[PDB]
């Protein structure tokens, strides 16, 4: 049930279906995206904290 | 605003079929259209130096690599 | 060389005055904004294309049902025009190669003093001594 | 006096205060993507999420007299935003001269010059000055030394007004003092053994305190007549009172108090003094001080609710028994949570969208069922404390109290100013 | 000159003077304003360096017009005698184009500096 | 529209077909254009008038 | 003015005072008074009949309010009065669509009494119904 | 119960929008912004049009692109200033210069949207094509000469 | 040599022994930029989808593009007066295009073409103070944008809520590099669509128009007040 249920979660939480000619896009909650705004670029912040947790130095 | 479509549906569908055939029978041919599109894409790739833009995106992405 | 670069730009402007009248096909990539899953679970169908399902695979001028309701030599002459443009560009590259060779044969003899420098490829290289030009 | 918590997909890696004298404050935060978020002080919930036009924002600084805001993005850009009126109103007026290294930290001399430590190992300075034909452009580019086989990144840059200096700490530890005019180095100290991340000072620049990821806060002094004639700084004192790292310090002075405060990737918070950094005391704060709740208990079935952000976890008392959890991600950030008397209906909060769940004890565990009151679902909520089992008391962010959940208004009085 | 719009500063002007030095070293640049416009016409020039020091500056600033019409990068350094010594003649030079071949031994730094120019447009 | 021109073209902006035919056959170009009717190049005498 | 704005508020919220108000509308102040007379009619014979001549002599929304009065309105006599009032062609076609006998009689009296024959002969092609144009020409 | 100033072709058009001094500023789109409805609300009051001459066009250009200091604008200012009524001001940069006068000046962007969309139907009475012709004439005449050399 | 109508009257396909795209003429005689005139009697002007940007959007196509031959068009646009000629040729003499450019290096050629073409209204202030060009414009029925200076969405937002009417239409060529290089196409495009729908313009369509020019999409949007 685990694999198929994770794939049904994938089928739920997915925009932009590429069906033939092109793809689509949904939208967002306006008042909620106002009261709890900030999107985080997790790639940039993970590059920052990985360089802070660099390979060379000695953190333990 | 009447939406009869009893025989008018078949009449409009036959009219759309004949009009679409007569319109698309003067545009292009699919036997040499692949060679024509390849020649067009080759001259477009010659006229647009977007490979310089790909090397530009590489040179502007390599500046934020931190040399780790 | 002095004629070779002018005939180069002759057929360059001939190629550009051909390209300003010639039309190229269209690829891009497409995207339609939708709002929710009751409109999304069906992808935007041929009814959202609003047209007959053969005149859908063009990104160019295409009509709807509302506005929608010489044998082969045209396309043969179109391919003649395309081959004319491409042979113009190929002759461009060939004669600009020979023009670059005779450009190097002109600039080889101006002034200075060099020892010869040759690399491992086989085509002769080019390295002089360094000074400001008096 | 306030916790403004956010759910997932967000961070505050930088914030700024603004108080033009005689009007309201406004603090500004940095989301991880290219937005600045001006939060309010009327209720603690943001009135602007301004999109500065470029890059991805790394850090913002405040202009002197709090009028403008320097916004350092990722592609190389530094964008300047003006504040004309105070709350909500934000216009940008100039994008400054563009480079290819990522900007990391900004500071203002006055209303005239901005200084930005970048990600090539260099500290730039731009002139951001109206009434002058030379703005939006960089004046000088000072370079810090690299490593042998490693690209270094200058993290932190501050200004020193009286001794006309800038102090720059980097990813080698090399705290370098540059002079403002002539754009030259003045001193260097490689005393830090890790990446410096933050540093502050006092009013007439008698000291500068630095810290970074060597978990060491240390001092440099310029107090004596010889130091102020020769403009010289000495590595006066050094002090390790931390567990893992520093990622922020700041300092404050008054005639009633003189103290700085530090925090890092460890969740603690420390307080030292400036004039007695080596000399005086040391003040650790606890890791939590729960004016904001996260745990309630209830006597029926002997159990306890503990809510995380966007999350809740309920379990009983034996020994013990784990019962249930609810990671309702449709509730994006959390607020107060409470369970009714006789253990029937629970409310999970959010400052605009609260929810209620009937919890039926089905033996060893609890079965959860939603129930969806609309007025409850769209009212602004801060606290619920449950007189009865059926009805629900509602706190508002508009200073009101409601009674719901059996299918209304409790008015509270006026406020002076 | 307030009308000399893209004018460099120390790091980027040092980089472009280095790359114009290497381009004059292997001799694939052109020296002079009308020769720069010739290269702009025949599409050969990779980019244009000019001198925001010429008196008057309108002897130079015509080639910005057709340069942005033909979307080529174009920069100002603040000294004509400086880029004259860079280009390696003994004269104050007002403008210099840098030509293009793909077999060039300075190709990657040419591309790097032209992306550096286009980052400030 | 002639401000955006190289000075070579302004040397030869009148002797068009002579220039182009002296390119076409591998021969030697003219040196005056329309500019020959200016007073200074009139006052010069020789091929220094071309200079 | 103030009384007409108060009458507009009362319309948002009597025949003798309506006749005095129709006399006052007979006396863009007169345009607002004519629309106020139509509003007093729509919110009733003598004041409305006095308002008919008062609209006969002398905006488009007041023309639509005249259409509202003609809808709210023996009927062949009143349609004869409305057709004699309206017969440019736009108001003629609208007031004829809102006594096809008297409509085509007014049209025939006009076309029997220089370049206005195809105009308002196309009014029949506008108001072409299953019996209107044929019974109208028959009765004219 | 208000008068509004809007510059249209060469003029200062005072349009009389018969509503409250604050509620017409407040609601302003639930006021049913329709042709007949806003036409009956915003009624025509005054139009200080100087001329079709280019000198009057210069006065209009100086009154528009810079703060309002036109003598024709002052003549239109001395035409409803006897009650300190709500005179809805148009420009936002020429608002302090508008306030520097003994008057009561005042989503107002949306009432100007409505005034602009129902101007060429009825509010001066003039023609759609003639208003566009006067506007393109103004643009080709003096906008290019007051920016350019 | 035969002329095909698009959905929008004003854009046609001249196809036959050569196949290409044309428009009408609001000025007879000559191609004002140097293209070929197709003759049918009736004259037709080519416009290159390379040297234009809206023209390649027609090569992209749309469910509803807001340029119609009665629809009054605003054109913030690039400073060149090239494509406004064909927006005029689409809209005909009954509609009207208002082209607003600030840098007067193509302002002079804009004035030059708009003298012989009365369909164009030239506005020569900035693209950021419609409060300054109020009195030359009233209630346009569409806007088009081709601005490259990086506050695209905010400044076409201010223009679109000052001059474009209720339930009108915006159509924008969103650049990638002219606002944000180093970050990819769909990322910066979805960022722009995000701030547009933040400004409650309902987006309908974005597409990148790849082979005509590199990494600049066009987005379109219904307006909602």
């Amino acid at each position: 049930i685990k694999t198929k249920k994770r794939k049904t979660l994938k089928n739920l939480r997915k925009d932009s279906v590429k069906r033939g000619k092109f793809r689509v896009q949904l939208l967002s909650t306006t008042q909620d995206s106002k009261t709890l705004p900030p999107k985080k670029e997790s790639s940039i912040i993970r590059s920052k904290d990985r360089w802070l947790n660099r390979k060379a130095l000695n953190k333990g | 605003e009447g939406t009869l479509t009893d025989h008018e549906r078949k009449y409009l569908n036959k009219l759309i079929k004949r009009n679409s055939q007569n319109l698309r029978s003067w545009d292009l041919e699919e036997e040499v259209r692949d060679e024509l599109e390849d020649i067009q894409q080759s001259i477009l790739k010659d006229t647009v130096s977007t490979a310089n833009t790909d090397r530009s995106k590489r040179r502007r992405f390599k500046r934020k690599q931190f040399k780790e | 060389s002095n004629y070779v670069r002018t005939l180069r730009q002759i057929e360059l402007k001939k190629l550009e005055k051909g390209a300003k009248q010639l039309m190229f096909k269209s690829s891009g990539n497409h995207t339609i904004f939708v709002d929710s899953r009751e409109k999304m679970n069906e992808f935007t169908p041929e009814k959202f294309f609003n047209t007959t399902s053969e005149m859908v695979n063009r990104s160019e001028n295409r009509l709807t049902k509302d506005q929608l309701a010489p044998k082969e030599s045209l396309d043969k002459k179109k391919l003649k025009k395309f081959k004319q443009v491409k042979q113009h560009l190929q002759r461009e590259t060939q004669l600009k190669q020979v023009q670059q060779r005779m450009d190097a044969q002109r600039e080889l003899l101006k002034k200075g003093s060099k020892k010869k420098i040759v690399d491992s490829s086989g085509k002769i290289s080019f390295k002089w001594k360094k000074q400001r030009k008096r | 006096e306030m916790v403004i918590e956010g759910g997932k997909d967000r961070s505050i890696e930088g914030l700024c205060w603004s108080n033009v004298n005689g009007e309201s404050l406004r603090l500004f935060s940095i989301g991880g993507s290219t937005v600045v978020t001006e939060w309010d002080l009327a209720t603690g919930l943001p009135l602007r999420n301004y999109d500065c036009n470029s890059g991805v924002i790394w850090s913002i600084s405040i202009n002197d007299s709090q009028d403008k805001l320097s916004v350092g993005c990722d592609n190389g850009t530094v964008v300047l935003i003006d504040i004309s009126g105070g709350p909500g109103v934000l216009e940008h007026d100039t994008i400054l001269m563009r480079q290819e290294a990522r900007v990391l930290t900004l500071a203002w001399k006055k209303d005239d010059f901005v200084i930005g430590g970048c990600s090539d190992g260099r500290i730039r300075i731009w002139s951001a000055q109206k009434n002058d034909e030379n703005m939006g452009r960089l004046l000088h580019t000072m370079k810090v030394d690299k490593a042998k086989k490693e690209s270094t990144l200058v993290w932190s840059v501050i200004y020193l007004p009286r001794t006309d200096q800038i102090a720059s700490g980097d990813s080698t530890g090399s705290i370098k003092f540059w002079d403002f005019q002539f754009a030259t180095l003045n001193q260097s100290f490689k005393a830090h053994d890790a990446d410096v991340l933050c540093l502050t000072t006092d009013t007439d620049n008698n000291y500068v305190f630095s810290a970074g990821v060597d978990r060491k806060i240390f001092q440099f002094s310029q107090n004596t007549n010889k130091s102020q004639k020769n403009n010289r700084w000495v590595n006066s004192s050094n002090r390790l009172l931390h567990g893992n790292d520093i990622r922020a310090i700041c300092a404050y002075q008054s005639k009633g108090a003189d103290f700085l405060v530090s925090g890092g990737v460890e969740k603690t918070l420390v307080i030292n003094s400036l004039t007695s950094f080596s000399n005086g005391n040391y003040r650790k704060m606890p890791t939590v001080e729960p004016y904001s709740k996260n745990v309630l208990v209830n006597k029926e079935q002997r159990l306890v609710v503990s809510w995380s952000e966007s999350t809740v976890k309920i379990w009983t008392m034996g020994n013990y028994k784990l019962v249930c959890k609810l990671t309702l991600k449709d509730d994006q950030n959390i607020s107060t949570c409470s369970l009714s008397p006789d253990g029937q209906v629970l409310v999970v909060g959010r400052p605009s969208t609260t929810k209620v769940f009937h919890l039926q004890p089905v033996g060893n565990k609890l079965k959860v069922t939603k129930l969806d009151n609309d007025l409850l679902l769209r009212t602004s909520t801060k606290l619920v404390k449950f007189i009865d089992n059926s009805k629900i008391v509602i706190c508002s962010c508009e200073d009101d109290v409601f009674i719901v959940d059996l299918e209304q208004e409790v008015e509270l009085l006026e406020v002076t100013s | 000159n307030p009308k000399a719009f893209p004018l460099a500063d120390a790091a980027l002007t040092q980089q472009i003077l280095d790359v114009v030095q290497q381009a004059a070293n292997l001799r694939q640049l052109k020296k002079g304003a009308n020769e720069a416009t010739k290269t702009l016409n025949r599409g050969i020039s990779e980019f244009i360096i000019m001198a925001a020091d010429c008196e008057p500056i309108e002897i130079l600033l015509h080639l910005p017009l057709l340069c942005e019409d033909k979307n080529v990068p174009y920069v100002f350094v603040p000294s004509r005698v400086a880029l004259g010594r860079a280009c390696g003649v003994s004269r104050p030079v007002i403008a210099a184009s840098i030509t293009t071949n793909d077999a060039s031994a300075i190709k990657t730094q040419i591309y790097a500096v032209k992306d550096k120019i286009e980052t400030l447009l | 529209s002639l401000a955006k021109s190289p000075a070579s073209t302004i040397q030869i902006l009148g002797a068009e077909k002579a220039l182009f035919r002296a390119l076409k056959t591998k021969h030697d170009t003219p040196k005056y254009g329309l500019l020959y009717h200016a007073s200074l190049v009139g006052q010069a005498t020789g091929k220094n008038k071309g200079k | 003015g103030g009384l007409p704005v108060l009458y507009a508020q009362e319309t948002l919220i009597y025949l003798k005072e309506h006749g005095c108000t129709e006399l006052t509308n007979v006396r863009a102040s007169p345009q607002v008074q004519n629309k106020l007379l139509l509003v007093i009619g729509s919110l009733e014979v003598i004041l409305h009949s006095v308002m008919p001549i008062f609209t006969f002599m002398g905006p488009a929304l007041i023309k639509n309010s005249k259409g509202n009065e003609k809808e709210e309105m023996h009927v062949p006599r009143h349609r004869r009065v409305k057709l004699f009032s309206t017969l440019v062609k736009a108001l003629g076609s609208f007031l004829f669509l809102i006594l096809v006998n008297f409509k085509i009689g007014e049209a025939r009296i006009l076309i029997e009494f220089h370049v206005n024959e195809e105009l308002s002969g196309l009014n029949d092609l506008l108001d072409i119904i299953k019996l209107l144009t044929s019974s109208k020409s028959s009765s004219e | 119960y208000v008068l509004t100033e809007t510059s249209a072709g060469y003029a200062l058009l005072k349009a009389s929008d018969k509503k409250i001094y604050k509620s017409s500023s407040l609601i302003q789109d639930l006021d049913s912004s329709d042709k007949v409805l806003k036409e009956f609300k915003i009624a025509a009051f005054s139009k200080f049009n100087s001329a079709a001459n280019a000198l009057e066009e210069a006065n209009s250009i100086i009154e528009g692109k810079v703060s309002s200091q036109l003598e024709k604008l002052l003549e239109e200012i001395k035409k409803d200033k006897k009650s300190t009524l709500i005179v809805s001001e148009t420009k936002l940069a020429n608002a302090i210069n508008k306030l520097g006068l003994n008057f009561n000046v005042v989503v107002t962007l949306d009432i100007y949207r409505a005034i602009k969309e129902y101007l060429p139907e009825l509010l001066p009475g003039m023609s759609d094509n003639d208003l566009s012709k006067m506007s393109l004439g103004l643009a080709h005449s003096i906008g290019r000469h007051k920016l350019k050399f | 040599v035969v002329i095909e109508p698009h959905r929008h009257a004003g854009v046609y396909i001249a196809r036959g022994k050569e196949d290409l795209l044309v428009t009408k003429n609001m000025a007879p005689g000559e191609s004002v930029y140097g293209e070929k005139r197709i003759s049918v009697k009736v004259e037709y002007r080519v416009w290159n989808p390379f040297r234009s940007k809206l023209a390649a959007g027609i090569m992209g196509g749309l469910d509803e593009l807001f340029i119609a031959p009665g629809k009054k068009v605003l054109y913030l646009g690039a400073a060149s007066g090239t494509s406004v000629s064909h927006v005029s040729d689409v809209v005909g003499p009954e509609g009207v295009v208002y082209a607003v450019e600030f840098s007067h290096r193509p302002g002079r050629e804009l004035i030059s073409m708009a003298k012989k073409r009365p369909n164009i209204i030239p506005i020569i202030e900035d693209a950021r103070h419609p409060q300054k060009y109020r009195m030359l414009i009233g209630m346009v029925d569409c806007v088009f944008a081709d601005v490259a200076q990086p506050d695209q969405a905010r400044i076409i937002a201010l223009n679109s809520h000052m001059f474009l009417k209720d339930q009108g239409g915006v159509v924008i060529s969103i650049k990638a590099n002219c606002i944000d290089s180093t970050v990819d196409a769909e990322t910066v495009f979805a960022r722009e669509v995000q701030k547009l729908r933040e400004e409650r313009i309902k987006p309908l369509e974005q597409l990148t128009l790849e082979p005509y020019e590199r990494d600049h999409c066009i987005v379109v949007g219904r307006y909602m007040r």
